[PDB]
C-alpha cells in the first residue's frame, strides 16, 4: 500500500485551507485512516483518526470544532478542512493509515501505524 | 543396627482395576503391567534405600503406627531434573514436582521435624488436601504412563506380624497426575519414632479378572504362572474340564550370533 | 497494584480452566490483538502453561508489545518473540494510576547495554556508561541512570495516559497438556434415540434409568461383547442404561 | 508488605541530616532500593540508589560526594547521611525498592511500594 499527498499551503490567520491525501495501493480497501501533526519543537501529535468500516471518528481536542475531518469511501480519499487556523497551530500535516485506534470507550486515539506523510507544509502569515 | 536383605513372595496380590470399566459376572482378559503372582518382593523394615522404578512400582506396608508417610520419585533427585514428592505431613497431603536438592538421609518426626529436601525450584503444579502385630494394610500402585504419574491405592485391615497376609482384593484407582516427567528411581520417607515394608515391580503380563455382580473383582489368574493358569486363560474359565489343551508353542531360543564371510 | 514496565509482573496460570471467550467479550479492553490464536479458536484448545505478564505503560508505547515490532520498550523493557502465539490485551488506567500532581511510581529503562531477548526480564540499576569514559558513579558525561518515571497526568493526551497491558503467552511442552478451556453441557434426555457425548464416549441409543451400581471411580460399563451398555452421567452420579435404537 | 519513612527536620546551611526508612518481611533484603526528592516546585527526581546484596551506591550529579547514602541488611533499614545542605536541597525526600527476581511463592516482588515523604528543609 502507498501514500500520496494533496493540499497545504500559506494562508492568513483566521483563514482557512483545505487538505486531503489520496488512498493509493490495490491493497487498500476501507482501512482506518487519519492525520498527523508535527513541528519541530513539539511532540508528535494525532490530528484525528476514521474507521473505514463504521465511520466512528477520533478528534484531538485542538481540533475538535476548528477543524472537520472526514473520508469518502467511495473515492477512497482522505479529507480534512483546516478552518480558522491559528498562528499555534502551524505545522507541518502527514497523512498516515491507522492499523487500530478504538476498542473500548473514551478513546479512540491511534494506537499503531505504519507509513508516514511525506511533506505537507501549512503556515500562516500575520 | 546392619539388617541384612530379606525377600519374600507376593502370593495373589498387586491387581488392580486396569481401567475404569465396569463388568458385571464377567471374566476379562486384559494385558497391563501386573506385579506377577508369587513374584520375589523385596522385605524392607532402619531402611530408607533409593530403589529403582523400572516400569512400574508395587509398594506395601504393614503398619499400626503411622511411620511410612511418603515417596520421593525422579530420574536423579540432585536439583538437576524435576522430581515428584508426594508427603502425607499429619496435617494435610502435599504433592508438588520441583527441581529439589534431596537429602543423603530424609525422613520425618515427631510433626517436629521435615527434612527430605534442602534447596527448591519453581514448581509447575502443588495440590495440597484438606487439614486432618499389625491393624493396617496399604498398599500402592506406582506407573508413570505417557507423562501421566497414576497412583492405585486400597487399605485393608491386618492382623500380621511376620509377612504380608494371603488372600485377594483389587487396588482402586486413587489419582491421576498430569506431571510430564521420566522416572527412574525413588525413595521411602519414614518417620522418626518419637512420643516394614515391601517393594516388587510390575511386568508386562496376561491376566484373567473375574468381576462379580457388582463389579468387583474378585479373583484372578496369572497367565503365565502356570500351564493351569494357561489352560484357564485360553479357555476364558476358572474351571477346566477333564480333558487335553493346547495352549502354547515350545520354542527354543537362540544363545549366539554367527556372522560368516571369506577369508 | 500492577507493576512496573521494567521489572513486569508474570504469573505462571497452570493447572486449571482458563474461561477465554470472557475475556474476548467483556468491555473496555482498548486493544486485544492474538498472534497465532483466535476469539473462536481459544477457550477449547488445551495448552501444558499459561504465562500472564502485567505491565503499566504509556499510551504511545502500546504498539510496542507485539512480534516483529521495535521501539524503546520492545527493546529495553518488554521484547516479545517474533514467533509469538497468543494474545496481547490492554485497557486504560487512566481513572486508576494517575494521580493529582503526577504519579511517578512506575518507571521505564531508556539506557540499556544491549537489547532485551524475548521474555527476558531485568532488575538491573547499573549505570549505563554509554561507550565513551569510566563512570564510576553517574554523572553528566555521557553517563546516565537506567531508569525513569512516567508523569501521568489526571488531564493528559490519550497517548500519554497510563495503559494496563496483560500478555498471555501459550506455552506447550511434551508434558500431558493441564490448561484447558471451559466445556459445554446439554440437557439430559431419555427414552429417545439421542446421539450422546460422556466425556470423550460417544455413540447414539436411547437413555434409561438403570437398576446397575457402579463403584465410585467406574465411569460406564461394557456388556459380554466389550459393547458400551452404561454410562455414568458427568453430572449427576446415577448410572443410565443403552439401549440400541431399534 | 509496607515501608514507613523516618527522620528529616529542619537544619541551617552546612548542617546535615540522617535520614532513614525501614519495611516490613522481604521487602529489603535480596532487593535493590534507593532515595528520590521533590522540591515543593518541582517534578520528583532520582537521588540515589544502593543494592541490598551488593552494597555499592549511585549517586546523582548533585548527590555525589557532597553526602552518602547506606543500609543494614540485618534490620532491612536504609539510611541516607546528607550534609552540606544548601537552601536549594528543600525538599520531600523518598525512599523506594526497585523490583526484584521472580519468587515461585505468593509474593510482590515486581512492586514498588513507594513511601510516605520525609520533609528536610534548609533556612
Ligand atoms: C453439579 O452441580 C449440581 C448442582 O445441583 C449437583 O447436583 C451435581 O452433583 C454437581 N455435579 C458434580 C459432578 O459435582
Amino acid at each position: 500500500v502507498q501514500l500520496q499527498e494533496s493540499g497545504g499551503g500559506l494562508v492568513q490567520p483566521g483563514g482557512s485551507l483545505r487538505l486531503s491525501c489520496a488512498a493509493s495501493g490495490f491493497t487498500f480497501s476501507s482501512y482506518a485512516l487519519g492525520w498527523y501533526r508535527q513541528a519541530p519543537g513539539k511532540e508528535r501529535e494525532w490530528v484525528c483518526a476514521i474507521s473505514g468500516s463504521g465511520g466512528s471518528t477520533y478528534y484531538a481536542d485542538s481540533v475538535k470544532g476548528r477543524f472537520t475531518c472526514s473520508r469518502d469511501n467511495s473515492k477512497n480519499t482522505l479529507y480534512l478542512q483546516m478552518n480558522s487556523l491559528k498562528p499555534e497551530d502551524t505545522a507541518v500535516y502527514y497523512c498516515a493509515r491507522v492499523y487500530q485506534f478504538y476498542g473500548a470507550r473514551d478513546y479512540g486515539y491511534p494506537y499503531d501505524f505504519d507509513y508516514w506523510g511525506q511533506g505537507t507544509q501549512v503556515t500562516v502569515s500575520s | 543396627t546392619q539388617l541384612p536383605p530379606a525377600y519374600t513372595n507376593s502370593f495373589t496380590r498387586g491387581v488392580y482395576y486396569p481401567d475404569k470399566v465396569f463388568r458385571s459376572s464377567v471374566l476379562h482378559s486384559t494385558q497391563d503391567l501386573f506385579l506377577p503372582f508369587f513374584s520375589n518382593v523385596t522385605w524392607f523394615h532402619f531402611d530408607n534405600p533409593v530403589l529403582p522404578f523400572n516400569d512400574g512400582v508395587y509398594f506395601a506396608s504393614t503398619e499400626k503406627s503411622n511411620i511410612i508417610r511418603g515417596w520421593i520419585f525422579g530420574t536423579t533427585l540432585d536439583s538437576k531434573t524435576q522430581s515428584l514428592l508426594i508427603v502425607n505431613n499429619a496435617t494435610n497431603v502435599v504433592i508438588k514436582v520441583c527441581e529439589f536438592q534431596f537429602c543423603n538421609d530424609p525422613f520425618l518426626g515427631v510433626e517436629s521435624e521435615f527434612r527430605v529436601y534442602s534447596s527448591a525450584n519453581n514448581c509447575t503444579f502443588e495440590y495440597v488436601s484438606q487439614p486432618f502385630n499389625f491393624k493396617n494394610l496399604r498398599e500402592f500402585v506406582f506407573k508413570n504412563i505417557d507423562g501421566y504419574f497414576k497412583i492405585y491405592s486400597k487399605h485393608t485391615p491386618i492382623n500380621l506380624v511376620r509377612d504380608l497376609p494371603q488372600g485377594f482384593s483389587a487396588l482402586e484407582p486413587l489419582v491421576d497426575l498430569p506431571i510430564g516427567i521420566n522416572i527412574t528411581r525413588f525413595q521411602t520417607l519414614l518417620a522418626l519414632h518419637r512420643s516394614a515394608y515391601y517393594v516388587g515391580y510390575l511386568q508386562p503380563r496376561t491376566f484373567l479378572l473375574k468381576y462379580n455382580e457388582n463389579g468387583t473383582i474378585t479373583d484372578a489368574v496369572d497367565c503365565a504362572l502356570d500351564p493351569l493358569s494357561e489352560t484357564k486363560c485360553t479357555l476364558k474359565s476358572f474351571t477346566v474340564e477333564k480333558g487335553i489343551y493346547q495352549t502354547s508353542n515350545f520354542r527354543v531360543q537362540p544363545t549366539e550370533s554367527i556372522v560368516r564371510f571369506p577369508n | 497494584r500492577f507493576a512496573s514496565v521494567y521489572a513486569w509482573n508474570r504469573k505462571r496460570i497452570s493447572n486449571c480452566v482458563a474461561d477465554y471467550s470472557v475475556l474476548y467479550n467483556s468491555a473496555s479492553f482498548s486493544t486485544f490483538k492474538c498472534y497465532g490464536v483466535s476469539p473462536t479458536k481459544l477457550n477449547d484448545l488445551c495448552f501444558t502453561n499459561v504465562y500472564a505478564d502485567s505491565f503499566v505503560i504509556r499510551g504511545d508505547e502500546v504498539r510496542q508489545i507485539a512480534p516483529g515490532q521495535t521501539g524503546k520498550i520492545a527493546d529495553y523493557n518488554y521484547k516479545l518473540p517474533d514467533d509469538f502465539t497468543g494474545c496481547v490485551i490492554a485497557w486504560n488506567s487512566n481513572n486508576l494510576d494517575s494521580k493529582v500532581g503526577g504519579n511517578y511510581n512506575y518507571l521505564y529503562r531508556l539506557f540499556r547495554k544491549s537489547n532485551l531477548k524475548p521474555f527476558e526480564r531485568d532488575i538491573s540499576t547499573e549505570i549505563y556508561q554509554a561507550g565513551s569514559t569510566p563512570c564510576n558513579g553517574v554523572e553528566g558525561f555521557n553517563c546516565y541512570f537506567p531508569l525513569q518515571s512516567y508523569g501521568f497526568q489526571p488531564t493528559n493526551g490519550v497517548g500519554y495516559q497510563p495503559y494496563r497491558v496483560v500478555v498471555l503467552s501459550f506455552e506447550l511442552l511434551h508434558a500431558p497438556a493441564t490448561v484447558c478451556g471451559p466445556k459445554k453441557s446439554t440437557n439430559l434426555v431419555k427414552n429417545k434415540c439421542v446421539n450422546f457425548n460422556f466425556n470423550g464416549l460417544t455413540g447414539t441409543g436411547v437413555l434409561t434409568e438403570s437398576n446397575k451400581k457402579f463403584l465410585p471411580f467406574q465411569q460406564f460399563g461394557r456388556d459380554i461383547a466389550d459393547t458400551t451398555d452404561a454410562v455414568r452421567d458427568p453430572q449427576t452420579l446415577e448410572i443410565l442404561d443403552i439401549t440400541p435404537c431399534s
